[PDB]
């Protein structure tokens, strides 16, 4: 990974750097970089993709180095330099794509393709040089087992997830108590509900509680905490429980009362916002628990009366909500997020040339089921993966 | 089912069962598959004569 | 690879190069048989062999 | 604080780049810089302050240079450079989680920490090298007293305030007409609201303004403004102004008429925005004034016609919205973001270790408390330790 | 830790094998290797800490080197290198003990004794030699972040609970259908059972379903199936599930029908056996998912029909069972398993020397609250002390 | 497999011993073995796979030997043996996993891959050295013909069988005497029962025989023999002999008089233990003959009288039973059994690979049906399999 990310980076500098009219103080390193990468390569056979759609490319290397006495480059040093260049970023595409689409139970971190294998040898190591990306620092730092986090914008860590949960309920659905809630991406959104607005809850208030088990450990996040949820916050017709029928959700919105957002880390309280809205920080947690109450106005205006009658039929139902956004964390495992494309670039890559299904990710690489099962071996192939479109990246 | 999935074709009955001879379980469910396997002959689902 | 059943209950499995039995895999003959074309067999396996 | 930016930069390029098989020539000015750090912090004694529950820690540096003489870095090389890595990335994240939990009122932008003031002597100036980072090239402007730049991406400019203004109202609030605001993050919703339809105004036309005074310049910025606001738009019970009873509020929306965006600048206007929706640039600015109307659809079809009779009761309110998101934008001053996160790092520092509330910043680091009251002081004390925070960052 | 092994095995390698009479040639190397020891660890001071009872012990080496002129070893030789042994020994388990007694939440998997800390400076790095123990081993290959493995005979996995669900219920308890099962150790007994015996059942059958998640994923684990519970077959007075009252339980055993036992890993299943018992093979699994069924018996025998009538009372209570024993089982995480005795060691230690409740053990080392909350920092502590238990025991 | 056992060996003992700091004295004799390995392999074309899923790969050598000269191993030194000792790991592993998913029906005890067909040869003989696992020495004894015990903890010996055998029935199966028994792995319990209680018996007394056979002699065998067969001691509906209908069973437990438990070898009494409960030693057998009486109480005390009358209906019906388990056991041929993961691993490495049912073993590798029919074809390729299992486990 760090060879082939040291073919990346040489060659991303190449195409920076070697440009026509700079002077040779400015790329003396870089070329003496390039050369050993061709001296390295010279000589070797190389093979990539015999996997799904992806074909079969066989890759010789016999190029000539470059010269290191002038003292500005000229067009004549670029023409040179570009063919060899252009071929490098087709091999290392290519190496990328081949590894990008395997991955295996017992060793995931360690390189699946014949080509990634081969730059492990030990010949190989010379060609490695500055590994300066986020990703490839948190490969070294986690081979070594050094503390090293991913940082985040919009991390993807909620799965998924649009239910509801009755605690008060009847066939007829019209006096229901309960919560509904959607967690997506860096979203949660609840919404706790009573028909009866709280007329016969002891002191005049309902409690709500949702708890949110995150598969991974996020650490230094920012969270956006307001004290609506507009998902939950008009007419609805919603299936029951067990999709025999639907019922009637009318909400009318009374601002949550009590509000509570626990984060937790192994059961314990890490931190805690009590009326708390606007921009929290939750420095390392695992879980959120957030714990609202709808209280009755002990003083209401003839209209807010008139909603709430003292028995059924209850036409206007009572609802408090919250919202929970992560706007940015820090995460020891590899995500999602609304910045990177590591993600996309994989999926693109195993859609684009039909690569089969295999035992670790789900089919399509679908994100719900992968965050759902998160699993050691499936970060580790993950980080695999996505270390290396973060290196395909960098050229492609 | 004594199949990978559910059919009609592959599932186990009543067999009163034979214990005259020691009788494998594979040797039941082979015979009270063919006798099924009669009515494919007589479904066009066959290949040979 | 033959799989072959009967309705006196002997069942063989053998492979179509040469004629040697394979011990017989339950689950699969009934997959196999569920769908694909069945063969009856007049030259059954004995007599094949 | 230079001279720390120094340090970590220094350790952060000695990981990435000292790596095993890597030619000299990729490290001879880094084992230069390296080995110049080495020199003049070997001999000195370093204490990290036990503020709070951070531990009391002592420094001592003895260390041998690095060595020349290689053409390619071998495993030895990497393993010695590794552990005298390791013992100062240690100290460097020992001093910046020290300098983090400090402020004073007064000389705020100064080092705080006894570590970061011997760290300001002349004799360690020798350390000083490239600053490229956007907070430490802030910082050396600052220092030179020249113009700073911070882009932010949704920058944290609106403390929270969910508030409500009734320009007409009376005890059964069943005929009211006024605006409804939420100001978080980089957003700002705004409803204006007449029970009434303006059936009785001028010209079947109500008025809405509402006004957002930034607390501090922010220049560049693009803006996504949207016509509805549809956090106002739902069923409501809201508490009266005094909380002495509760009022309801049914919107029913009507698209806002002849909207007007300024942006302003010490009361001057420097960006107009009519009828404009979508992305929209506000160059330079302290101030929002978002004019819109409620007109009254001349032409109604029944359905319509039935919501607003010419007289109370009225039992459908309309409403106009409108949205305006700061997507991105850049202030001299630092500030809270999505992207970054040195705001989560300094709460998190002061919340681990239960460092006790100072004589600067508001308890727990509540972001809409600093900003509410974003002083001088404040500005200084905040600039400090978020550039600590990232160059904390840079290594941990 | 592996300086630290090296020490215990040292030591256990000089009692085996500095015998009197043994040739030179037998322990030339092993008299290298403690020489070598002798020199690394002289002139060094150490302390074992006072943490609980245990006593704060000094220790100083000032060991002369073991003689080289004998052809056959003697018994001064013999009893000169048992004085060396016997404070060497003591040494290490006095070491071994500190470390065992200690835990981190942050950093569980580094040392805690500030002795394990001093040994792991590069000076003792010359003591390091042959890692051929499981625990060693493993803890090198995680250092590496190489695929680790523990086999264990019956593993102890399933934290224990003794439960049931009752699918359906009525406050008399006389018409009763559900589950009871006992999860403990590396056992599974489940009993599905029907007070009607499935006579009003849509096809006189009724399902059972018994889903256990194991807290680790387990490999290659032999797993003993038989069909009856014997825990559950005989008569029982039950409390209720508030604990309001008590009810009979007066099973019936009837065999299992269309018994699926699936062993499935990030919900795909990975084995599945359909009416197969005695020894099976589950590969790679995380979740056993039992499910069987109660099935009405088409014909009766006069006594048979004569328990099971069309209507209440039902004094006999149809039961079928299901016994799921793991004789052996490999997991990359440590566990406590019926051979091993690093969680006995561990647990003596801290009890006999009162150490006070840590943040991250259960308040005894009790293994059920353990492997319930099995975190990652609880794993990194416990593999930790474990390997350490392991070094301990090599020589205590 | 000597010379697989051989290379897999020498990895290990790489693995364990050439570590960063130590002594060369400790690895001089390994280094040397090393490099032999290194010189033998050296010019080798080795293929693997091809079979199932198991993917073909290629593998040729061409590696330098180790001749640095140091007193202490330093990193270089490790990381060039790291690397070599990783390539060569991953081909035993994958020439162990090729070997282990083939079979013939002649000579199975011979090589079935051809890799290893090629390392029978004789210029691999030099790699061979020390042999000391249980089963590789096991397999130099049997290629010697001398003889060969592999020890077993509670031996897989008795295939799954629950069956019962009615010697008094009738169509009502209301007056029944007979025994019912489940053997299963080492354990067998029988349980003879009697409806009438030995009423209308010769001298009131009913006696009750069961002989097992063993597929393979076991020596030196301890075993715990119990009076009680808790499994057959609750009441049960058990089926027909054929299906037909079922039957009532209500045990009350007498217990089992004049026991004799006989462990025969080709029919001559090798040991004999008369009313001996505990734990006992069967020295040599491969039968065992279980005969047991049910003896009505000459004296009872009215409860007692009350459960079994002169006549029928008999509602409860005399049980004795007896429980033998073999704890632990030595056999000349290979077994299952409950500490060892071999049958795991091999059942492991072929479902993974989806590898087609072969000409020996039963599908899936059922343990019960191999037992079953533990021919000397299937006891060859069985021990060549578990020998290639356990040289594989040596490394993975
Ligand atoms: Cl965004
Ligand atoms: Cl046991
Ligand atoms: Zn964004
Ligand atoms: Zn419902
Ligand atoms: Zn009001
Ligand atoms: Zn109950
Ligand atoms: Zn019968
Ligand atoms: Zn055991």
């Amino acid at each position: 990974m760090d060879v082939l990310y040291s073919l990346s980076k040489t060659l991303k500098d190449a195409r920076d750097k070697i440009v026509e009219g700079t002077l040779y103080s400015n790329v003396s390193d870089l070329i003496q970089q390039f050369n050993q990468m061709i001296i390295t390569m010279n000589g070797n056979e190389f093979q990539t993709g015999g996997i799904g759609n992806l074909p079969i490319r066989n890759w010789n290397f016999d190029f000539g180095l470059l010269g290191t006495t002038l003292l500005n480059l000229d067009a004549n040093y670029v023409e040179t330099a570009r063919n060899t260049i252009d071929y490098f970023v087709d091999f290392v595409d290519n190496v990328c794509m081949d590894e990008m689409v395997r991955e295996s139970q017992r060793n995931g971190i360690a390189p699946q393709s014949d080509s990634l294998r081969k730059l492990s040898g030990i010949k190989f190591k010379r060609i490695n040089f500055d590994n300066s990306s986020e990703y490839i620092e948190n490969w070294n730092l986690q081979n070594r087992r050094q503390r090293t986090g991913f940082t985040f914008h919009k991390p993807n860590i909620f799965p998924y997830s649009a239910s509801f949960t009755l605690n008060r309920s009847q066939p007829a659905h019209d006096n229901l108590m309960g919560t509904m809630w959607l967690n997506a991406g860096s979203e949660i959104q609840v919404a706790g509900f009573d028909y009866s607005c709280a007329i016969n809850a002891p002191a005049n208030i309902q409690q709500f509680e949702h708890i949110v088990q995150l598969r991974r450990v996020l650490t230094t996040a920012t969270i956006t905490l307001l004290p609506d949820a507009e998902r939950f916050s008009f007419p609805r017709v919603i299936n029951s429980a067990d999709g025999a029928t639907t019922w009637y959700f009318n909400p009318v919105i009374l601002r949550p009362n009590n509000v509570e957002v626990e984060f937790l880390l192994n059961g314990q309280i890490i931190n805690t916002y009590q009326a708390r809205f606007g921009t929290i920080i939750a420095r390392n947690f695992d879980t959120i628990r957030l714990s609202f109450q709808l209280m009755r106005p002990p003083n209401m205006t003839p209209a807010v009366a008139a909603l709430f009658p003292n028995a059924q039929p209850f036409e206007h139902h009572a609802t408090v909500g919250l919202t929970l956004r992560i706007e940015s964390a820090v995460c020891e495992s590899v995500l999602a997020d609304a910045s990177k494309t590591m993600l996309a670039n994989v999926t693109s890559v195993r859609q684009e040339y039909a690569i089969p299904v295999g035992p670790v990710f789900p089919p399509g690489m679908n994100w719900t089921d992968l965050i759902t099962n998160y699993s050691p071996s499936r970060e580790d192939n993950l980080q695999r993966v996505f270390t290396v479109a973060s290196i395909r990246s960098m050229l492609v | 089912s004594v199949g990978s999935s559910a059919s009609a074709w592959t599932d186990v009955s009543t067999q009163i069962t034979d214990v005259s001879s020691s009788v494998s379980s594979i040797s039941t469910q082979t015979s009270t598959i063919s006798r099924r396997l009669r009515l494919k002959e007589m479904a066009t689902q066959t290949e040979g004569m | 690879e033959v799989f072959e059943a009967g309705t006196d209950g002997r069942f063989f499995a053998y492979r179509v190069e040469t004629f040697d039995e394979i011990p017989f895999d339950v689950q699969k003959f009934a997959d196999l048989v569920t769908d694909s074309p069945v063969i009856s067999a007049i030259i059954d396996f004995k007599t094949l062999k």
